[PDB]
């Protein structure tokens, strides 16, 4: 007699289809505060509307607040990173967004030495066995 | 001493093969021929309007039931199951040309994806003697033996088959020829009408 | 002038807009149009249609906003249209699911138990599964209030972009859940977006390309992790072993000792092979003797089972599961 | 032997005796370019890899039936029968009766202490399974051996309790492949 | 080269090489390159050319980078990130001077999507 063991898939974004991770940036500045200057320049000045048409699957939400000026993304995975970027010229702060646009949104992680590959998939040799190797010991 | 039981059931003891072998009808499953039941059932279901091409071991399969033999003969299940799933779906599609989304959740189109309008069909078509199963008492009507069901899986089955070997789109445009068209009469899609017609009436 | 009166105005307008879905405003929806480029739905697709897909049944507000005392508030959505809402479509959605992942399934692993296929159909296209794959899309809920968005003043555009169902506001505040039916659960609602898209493309492209749907559903929801082997629990392998030994034309199974070691020790290793014959079907590994006869069995069930073969091969029918 | 590619094993260039988890001699180890057999160093239990599977499993249209790769390594001849039925060793026998059974039967229900599954598979030249699967025993009997089952698992100690669960978790394990 | 029980076989391995960095592969293995890559973006896909060896359970096609005609390999860019950031302090044994050593290296996640024998 044979049962099933209720169990669900698990999805790997690359492989059928890419959905891209980066789904929402929020832009904030203030209109008011030094800190926000560059920011205010990179949304006047151009770029802005560069980068939407470049990337039409991210949405660009373009906020005012008093405090520091912000560039909080949105993931598919669900986590949010803020980066906030007072002080910072067009440049950098365009850099920043780029930065946030290259992330998947998972969290930051040590990796030891040679821990490259992440499988679901069993081993196609199998696992190592002392009765089944080639060589005998002794 | 090899006896093998050929009676009623004495509970554990093994039996012969020919007491168990037989359906309904009363016709050995070895004893099965081309000629006089899987060429008729393709004749019935108009295999070779439509391009398909079944073998007969499949055709067989597709007949016989699970409660037949104790699912020791190839038996429908598997191709039952992904027929339904087919049959629901091109039901769906037949209800949206007839682009419309609100005849769906309705009377009309569960009636075309039922039970017992695919047994009634399978009765209108004369399958019934050929297919291979178990009554649970002989000496009744047919409904109380289960009889509707393993008729609906027949019918599924059948589908699902053709869906195995014929491919997708050859099995849709057979659903949308033999079954789901006015000009046959014993379709599907008219049977369902009469249900409805009935169930209006009662 | 009065305030009332402009917020009223201002609900029927979102109301006519809910109603309408009109092109023009779905199209000004930023949140639609990121959607549409993320998953690269077709350009016969309309903007309008994919409002509709995230538009739930939503006809008469029900009895239980009358006591928010009782644990519940929808004050959320708007009443829709009758015969504008995501309903019909993802019926069809699912039913596309069911044939599809069931008969892709059924090429990959042509024995695979009923139950066991059954499990396997569920894991690809569950609700919960379904709803998770909409979040990862970014189908996300109206949770704000219709007076909130007037105050704010926000346009229309970014509600239609929006989920939209008879969403329970305060629906775990001071932790406490009211248990509703199907019709105000969340992930049902994003399981019902995800089938409606998919229903939608269906439509969009059936006449043109076919088989457009499917290869999607194949990107989307086929592309997903399951490892087929760990959805099974047998009982006593053994005799199912023995059984489908019978009904194939294979001697009797009978299992044996090939390497053995540590036998009187806390962990010995058994290693016993299921001969049929000469042949060996299931190989088995086990701290007992016992042990190591069952997964030999198990082995060899598994191996008829989910046998997946070729594409070159023409098809594989199963002749049903074995009836033990 | 339908291929003939020359065999090597998982070489690395150390002492694999001294150094087999060393990956960097592995990867220093290069082989020349072409097409080789590296027989796997496992047991085939939990693998649906269609190298492992037998041949008769595999669909008569299956191209890889006739390739070499589910190898009969073992042979039946030399491993020793384990844990098998003496109905295996020497044949099943389906000899007794309708007579026979229903006296069987009448006797387990008189006195199931007296007339056991053992004695009457002793008597009548059969299996106790098939005795079993023949005859149920009076339902009081049945409910008698509950519950003295019951009394001796009560007589247990907390730890011992706790070990057949243990137990009972590891058997359920072995089921799952 | 007879690759027919390569071409066969349900499971197949890869062992290709980024940079003389070997990385060995399923399809739907996620690799994580341990570098910022520059000349792809995000979304990007990366057909495989220096694959070493090609692996069944039993047999491999393995040499100089065989033929890419022989296989097919595709990884997509699935987004550039970083490691944790971590500072590490570097100080002499009798100086209060301790110099902080910050550190915050740059991480591509691959992942294979296809891995066939062609």
């Amino acid at each position: 007699v044979v049962k099933a063991i209720a169990r669900n898939s698990i999805g790997r974004n690359g492989v059928g289809a890419f959905v891209f991770p980066c789904r929402k940036i929020t832009l904030q500045f203030c209109n008011w505060g030094g800190s926000s200057e560059g920011m205010r320049k990179f949304l006047t000045s151009k770029r802005l509307d560069k980068w939407g048409q470049e990337f039409p699957w991210i949405q660009f939400e373009v906020m005012r607040k008093s405090g520091h000026p912000l560039l909080r993304a949105e993931y598919t995975n669900g986590r949010e990173k803020v980066i906030c970027v007072r002080n910072l010229n067009i440049d950098n702060v365009e850099n920043k967004l780029k930065l946030l646009k290259d992330s998947d949104g998972d969290i930051l992680r040590r990796r030891t030495k040679n821990d490259n590959v992440e499988s679901l998939n069993s081993s196609v040799r199998g696992i190592w066995s002392p009765l089944h190797a080639a060589k005998r010991h002794r | 001493v090899i006896y093998l039981h050929k009676g009623p059931r004495i509970n554990g003891l093994r039996r012969d093969p020919e007491s168990y072998l037989r359906n309904p009808s009363g016709v050995l499953f070895t004893e099965v021929n081309a000629k006089e039941c899987q060429d008729k059932v393709r004749s019935i279901l108009q295999l070779p309007k439509y391009g398909i091409n079944l073998s007969n071991e499949l055709i067989l399969q597709c007949l016989t039931h699970k409660s037949f033999a104790h699912g020791s003969k190839p038996y429908n299940e598997k191709l039952n199951l992904l027929g339904a799933q087919f049959l629901k779906l091109q039901t769906c599609i037949h209800s949206l040309k007839n682009l419309q989304f609100s005849n769906l959740g309705t009377k009309f189109a569960k009636e075309l994806t039922s039970k017992n309008t695919a047994c009634t069909f399978v009765k209108l078509h004369n399958l019934d003697p050929f297919i291979f199963w178990k009554m649970r008492d002989p000496i009744k009507d047919g409904h109380i033996n289960g009889e509707t069901t393993i008729f609906a899986s027949v019918l599924n089955a059948f589908i699902g088959a053709i869906l195995s070997t014929n491919g997708s789109e050859k099995a849709a445009k057979f659903i949308q020829g033999s079954l789901l068209d006015k000009e046959d009469l014993h379709s599907l899609v008219n049977i369902a009408n009469e249900n409805v017609a009935s169930a209006k009436a009662k | 002038e009065s305030e009332l009166a402009k917020y009223k105005e201002y609900y029927q307008g979102l109301k006519s807009t809910v109603n309408e879905i009109p092109e023009s405003v779905a199209s000004k929806s930023p949140s639609l149009r990121t959607l549409h480029k993320r998953l690269q739905l077709p350009n016969e697709l309309t903007y309008s249609t994919l409002s509709r897909c995230l538009t739930c049944p939503s006809a008469k507000l029900p009895d239980k906003i009358n006591n928010p005392t009782k644990g519940a508030a929808f004050v959320n959505t708007v009443p829709t249209n009758k015969y504008l809402d995501n309903h019909g479509l993802n019926i069809m959605g699912k039913n596309l699911l069911s044939y599809h992942v069931t008969k892709s399934i059924i090429q990959k692993y042509p024995r695979l138990p009923t139950v066991v296929l059954n499990a396997a159909v569920n894991a690809y296209i569950s609700e919960a599964v379904l709803a998770h794959i909409a979040k990862y899309w970014g189908i996300e809920v109206e949770t704000t209030s219709v007076l909130s968005r007037y105050l704010k003043m926000e346009p229309f555009e970014f509600t239609l972009g929006r989920l939209k169902f008879f969403n329970n506001s305060l629906n775990s505040k001071d932790g406490i859940e009211l248990i509703t039916g199907k019709n105000f659960s969340e992930t049902s609602a994003l399981a019902m977006s995800v089938r409606s898209i998919i229903a939608a493309i269906w439509a969009v492209t059936e006449q043109k390309d076919s088989q457009a749907v499917y290869r999607f559903i194949d990107d989307h929801i086929m592309s997903r992790k399951l490892d087929i082997t760990k959805m099974f629990q047998f009982e006593q392998p053994t005799r199912e072993l023995a059984m489908l030994c019978r009904r194939e034309g294979l001697e009797k199974p009978v299992s044996k000792l090939v390497a053995e070691s540590g036998r009187l020790s806390k962990s010995p290793v058994f290693i016993v092979h299921v001969f049929s014959g000469e042949e060996t079907l299931g190989e088995g590994y086990g701290s007992s003797l016992k042990e190591a006869k069952a997964r030999a069995a198990t082995d060899a069930l598994m191996k008829w089972y989910c046998y997946e073969p070729l594409a070159q091969q023409e098809p594989v029918i199963d002749p049903g599961t074995v009836v033990v | 032997k339908q291929f003939g590619f020359p065999k090597t094993q998982v070489t690395t260039i150390y002492n694999k005796t001294k150094s087999a988890s060393n990956y960097k001699g592995y990867l220093k180890h290069r082989d020349a370019p072409g097409m080789y057999y590296q027989p796997s160093e496992s047991i085939a239990t939990g693998s649906v890899n269609s190298e492992t599977i037998p041949r008769s499993f595999m669909a008569a249209s299956d191209p890889r039936r006739g390739l070499d790769m589910p190898v009969q390594s073992t042979k039946a001849k030399q491993c020793p029968n384990v844990l098998v039925g003496k109905s295996t060793v020497n044949g099943k026998t389906y000899h007794l009766g309708p007579q026979e059974i229903d006296e069987i039967r009448k006797l387990r229900l008189d006195n199931p202490q007296k007339y056991t599954r053992k004695f009457l598979a002793a008597k009548y030249g059969i299996s106790p399974l098939f005795v079993s699967m023949v005859s149920k025993p009076s339902e009081q009997h049945v409910q008698i051996m509950e519950s003295r089952l019951q009394e001796i698992q009560s007589r247990w100690k907390e730890k011992r309790r706790i070990a057949r669960e243990d137990r009972k978790r590891r058997k359920l394990l072995w089921y799952q492949a | 080269t007879d690759t027919t029980p390569l071409k066969l076989s349900n499971e197949l391995y890869a062992i290709f090489k980024i940079h003389n960095r070997p990385y060995l592969v399923t399809e739907g293995d996620r690799v994580i390159l341990p570098f910022k890559l520059k000349q792809a973006e995000v979304g990007d896909i990366l057909n495989m050319t220096d694959v070493t060896t090609l692996g069944s359970r039993n047999y491999k096609l393995v040499g100089h980078p065989i033929n890419t005609s022989l296989y097919t390999l595709k990884a997509t860019v699935v987004g550039k990130t970083k490691r944790a950031f971590q500072t590490r302090e570097v100080t002499k044994r009798r100086n209060r001077r301790v110099r902080h050593a910050k550190s915050k290296g740059d991480l591509t996640i691959l992942r294979i999507s296809e891995l066939s024998m062609n």
